[PDB]
RNA sequence: UAGGGGCGAAAGACCAAUCGAACAGUCUAGUUGCUGGUUCCCUCCGAAAUGUCUAUCAGGACAGCGCGCACGCAGAGAGAAG
RNA sequence: AUACCACACACAAGGGAUCGUUUGGCUCCUGGGACGAGGAAGGGCGCAGCAGAGAGCGAUAUGUGUGGGAGCAGCAGCAAUGACCACACGUCCCCGAAUACAGCAUAGUGCUGGAGUACUCCUUGGAAUUAAGCAUAUGAGUAAAGGAAGGAAAAGAAACUAACGAGGAUUCCCGUAGUAGCGGCGAGUGAACAGGGAACAGUCCAACAGUGUAAUUCUCAAAUGAGAAGUUGUCAAAAGGAAGAAGAUGUGAAUCAGAAAGAAAAGCUGAACGAUACAGGGUGAUAGUCCCGUAGUGUCUUCUUACAUACGGUGAGUAGCUGUGCUCGGUAAUGCACAGUGAAGAGGUGGCAGUGUGCAUCUAAGACUAAAUACAACAGGAGACCGAUAGCAAAGAAGUAGGUUGACCGAAAACAGUGAAAUUGUGUGUGGACCCGAAUGGAUCGGGCCCGUCUUGAAACACGGACCAAGGAGUGCACAUACACUGCAAGUUGAGCAGAGGAAGUCUGUGAGGCGUAGUGAAGACGGAAAGCAGUGUGAGUGCGACCCGAUAGACUUGUGAACUAUA
């Protein structure tokens, strides 16, 4: 059997290469701009006309008496994600404010 | 079952398993030459293959070899001074999927495009070639090889300094 | 050697395209050799069998004999040439026919289409001997 | 031999065909496989393959043979890897051998035997036993550690 | 009105000489620890019907007794004398 | 034993074995993959000078045109004013999707329906069987039943692998591997990346179209007008070519004679001649030169294929979650569904549940794509295959004669050859059931129960066997194994695939993988004896019909039946 005889320590060596640095793509251009800022105008405008779904309403009032952890349980359950509750929740929030 | 064997484990059961026999060997053999064939008079001075670039294998049994790779990238056929639609025009492969991460890798890929850019020879028209006897390449281009070195010696004076 | 691979070489299948024969394929099995003159009167060297020409039997019971084609037996291959026959029980006697292959040539039935036959199979040769 | 008759041509004419008359050759009389080993079958089992019936060990859901496979050499055949041609040439010489296992697709050197030439050598691998580094030091050799 | 369904003044009666679950065709060469059969000559060697475990008692496996190939070799299915 | 019964031999009967022969079958390879409302596939009925079956053809039931050219098989008649054949066209009765119909689209014309389905895609979904019982599991996502398309079909350009110094669409071959794992952890099941090759190719829509004018598509007119669609958004450019391949068809060398003998010479004997042609077939016995071809050479006809504009980073009842059912090697969920619930613009993944945090790699919920791969009908070429109880069921008018109420079921028969045995008559001999041993001129003497088979034991009042011929049962593949034989040996090997070559053979490369070169532990970890690899065969184990024949039963169908009999 031609298996399983290095130690673990010498199986994590490695030859020293030399790296190439990674172009950044950091600049966005001016149409890139407009662009964003038209899709983020039209996702207020459905706010506004439409309202806030059921769940939503439930979920702000347990916010306005403090719930922290009632809030977070009933988000966990309606969404699935952990993850996402946690976002939704901070999306409330700064509404409310 | 009776006296000492390994214990058998043979998979015959499944009464739909189909068999598929090779009778057809040397004849699928012969087609496959006589479309190479073909193929090589329609385009009849320029080689049947494209060049392909070097790479290094996968995993930790297979690093110390280099073997034959997809397509030339972006950043390669651009430093040795060529725009991608020429390259195509002149029979080199291309692949925008992968990255470039050494300076090893990228140096080797430069090199080849150099020497093929090189090697090359143009002509007007068809007949020109016909009439100068011009003799098509054939097979794979530029292939690596991998063999086993060779052991080199070293004075003792040098054991403290260099390590082999 | 026959190198190509298009034409059978089994015996099954070339006695199976004899027999089955029909329209010109059948009137080549009917072919017999002409004598060393007609061969320099005209340019042929073979030609079909035809009642009322004149032949030579060259092979079997009839050797030596000579005598006009009376009638050709296309279904089973076979000519009956004047007096050629055996005699019966009965005194009665019936033409006994002979292959194509054994006769020879001496002289040619003229009539009818004959003569275009002849001319059309010497342009043929010409057409391509000259090239 | 290349080619030797059959046993079954030498039963023609003998009515049982060797497998008797009172116990005959029936279709299945034992069971089918290997079927029967707890049972019936116990004594085989217990004879020739006593460690079959049990559970054992770490389980890895997935594995990887490229990431673990290896192949060992000692130290006594290290010089037997250069060609004979070779080997006679650094016998005389003043110059020092570097051999690399890497090349030859060894990547450990254990320690078994001695050296077979008693003269300073350079070897080049992935890992090296406690024996094997105090023999290759003996002779005034170097270890290489490398990936 | 048709097959795990019909129809029955009820006998498990009748449903194309078939009914305590029809006919045709296929899966299918279904399975069998049980019965029957198993095809030329000469030469040489030659058994067992017992023990252990088995949903085992008309079956198996392991061991014991045959044969083939045989590295090798002071032994013996008998007596004496303590 | 005059005449009965038995045996032997000769002749005549009776049957169709054996040997010789074959315009048929089977297998592998290559091409092809061509139907229908312009009425198909399949059924029926008519048509000849004498004509039942089969073949061919439609009331034009042998018509027209082109290329050829000699007879029409019997009898009577026809034929260079064209017998007969080959290529195309014209004509083409009734039933049948069967339609003067149903559903559906356009400004309008229209399209679908039925047939076929070996191979490919989408659904639905068994049981016999194995576990020596059986219920989870297996057989198997197989059989059966439904829907659909093409010469192939499906798939296809990463919400992809991997942790290397990394690679880079899909499909196919060698391999990882009978491994990691799944499993009354039983029987049994069972993938992926790498490494070596064949073939290679990338692109479209939405998000997002000239506003100093819908610039766009269609119809009729006209030589420049009317009208329809469309602002719930139309419109984003090239001709062009010689190559490549498959068929059809023309031509095409060179011999005569003889004794004996035979129905017949091509045999045998002597003398010649051809060869880039001695592949094979036919001729009254075994032919290079008698006939058709073959090697070599000409012509012609079809088919295939090829240059232009404008762009990005948000595609929702979706991804996911809870419950539930099926599924996979996928294991505290691999994939697919249904009901509740339901996002973010930023999200998805890194084979073990959760929470946090860096790091690497990708971009789902819209579409298209060649080549390399699979396999019926029909056509062509080959074979260490079968030779009329064989080979397809079928070498002749075979899916026929004939049969079921029905679904469905289904034979025999070669040559006017040879002419065995069982069995029969006549003649001549020898015996009274017959075999073995030994003899006479002649009476006979001695020994023997009926074979095969299970069985402690068969001549048995145990079973099978009236007689003869022909057929009739340890085979093939995969995986470990011990032995005999062969080459090389710390190594070894016909992997696939490429190069050469009038070629399913052979020769040569490139080049993986596997096993061996030393073991110990669950593992972290450690390390210190023992020639192998690949073949050619034999004995033997296991799985597949598994030495040959044989159940009562179980399941599945968009298959059939109330002509007998039951009841309204």
């Amino acid at each position: 059997m031609k298996i399983n005889k290095l130690n673990n320590a010498s199986k994590a060596l490695s030859y020293p290469v030399k790296k190439l640095a990674k172009t950044e793509k950091a600049p966005l251009t001016e149409k890139q701009q407009r662009s964003k800022e038209l899709k983020k105008f039209a996702m207020s405008i459905a706010r506004e006309v439409g309202g806030l779904a059921p769940y939503e309403l439930r979920a702000t009032e347990l916010l306005r008496r403090d719930e922290d952890k009632r809030c977070k349980k009933f988000m966990k359950k309606r969404l699935g994600s952990l993850k996402m509750a946690k976002k939704k929740i901070e999306l409330l929030a700064e509404e409310m404010r | 079952m009776r006296g000492n064997q390994m214990l058998p484990n043979n998979h015959f059961n499944k009464g739909s398993m189909k068999f598929k026999n090779w009778f057809n060997q040397p004849m699928r053999a012969l087609k496959r030459k006589e479309v190479r064939e073909q193929k090589s008079k329609i385009c009849y001075p320029n080689p049947l293959k494209k060049l392909r670039p070097v790479v290094r294998c996968c995993s930790m049994r297979y690093n110390k070899k280099v073997r034959l790779g997809r397509g030339f990238t972006k950043m390669e056929i651009e430093k040795a001074g060529m725009d991608i639609k020429y390259a195509i025009s002149v029979g080199i492969a291309v692949d925008l999927r992968r990255k470039n991460k050494n300076e090893e890798g990228l140096e080797e890929n430069v090199k080849r495009l150099m020497d093929y850019k090189n090697k090359l020879k143009f002509f007007t028209t068809v007949r020109e070639a016909r009439d100068n006897k011009i003799e098509q390449y054939k097979g794979e281009i530029m292939k690596p090889v991998n063999i086993i070195p060779e052991v080199k010696g070293i004075k003792v004076e040098e054991i403290a300094t260099i390590y082999g | 050697m026959k190198f190509n691979k298009n034409v059978t070489a089994s015996r099954r299948k070339n006695r199976k395209a004899h027999f089955t024969s029909i329209g010109l394929e059948r009137t080549k099995l009917m072919n017999a050799p002409l004598s060393k003159d007609l061969k320099e009167e005209y340019g042929i060297k073979r030609i079909a069998v035809r009642p009322g020409d004149m032949v030579k039997v060259v092979s079997g019971e009839f050797k030596k004999k000579e005598g006009v084609v009376m009638k050709v037996n296309r279904h089973d291959i076979k000519i009956e040439v004047e007096g050629c026959f055996v005699q019966k029980e009965d005194g009665k006697k019936i033409n006994k026919g002979i292959h194509p292959s054994n006769l020879r040539i001496i002289k040619l039935s003229m009539e009818k289409d004959r003569a275009e036959i002849i001319n059309k199979k010497v342009e043929a040769m010409k057409s391509e001997v000259k090239a | 031999m290349f080619n030797k008759k059959s046993k079954s041509r030498k039963l023609r004419g003998h009515v049982s065909h060797g497998y008797g008359r009172v116990g005959k050759h029936r279709k299945h009389p034992a069971g089918r496989g290997k079927s029967g080993g707890l049972k019936h079958l116990r004594s085989l089992f217990q004879r020739y393959h006593p460690d079959h019936f049990r559970k054992l060990g770490i389980v890895m859901f997935h594995r990887n043979k490229n990431a673990d496979f290896t192949r060992t050499v000692n130290v006594s055949n290290l010089w037997g890897l250069m060609k004979l041609e070779e080997q006679m040439k650094f016998k005389s010489s003043a110059e020092v051998p570097v051999v690399d296992c890497r090349n030859y697709g060894y990547l450990k050197v254990l320690g078994g035997g001695d050296l077979s030439v008693k003269k300073p050598i350079v070897v080049i691998a992935r890992q090296f036993t406690k024996d094997a580094e105090e023999k290759i030091n003996a002779v005034g050799g170097k270890c290489v550690v490398a990936a």
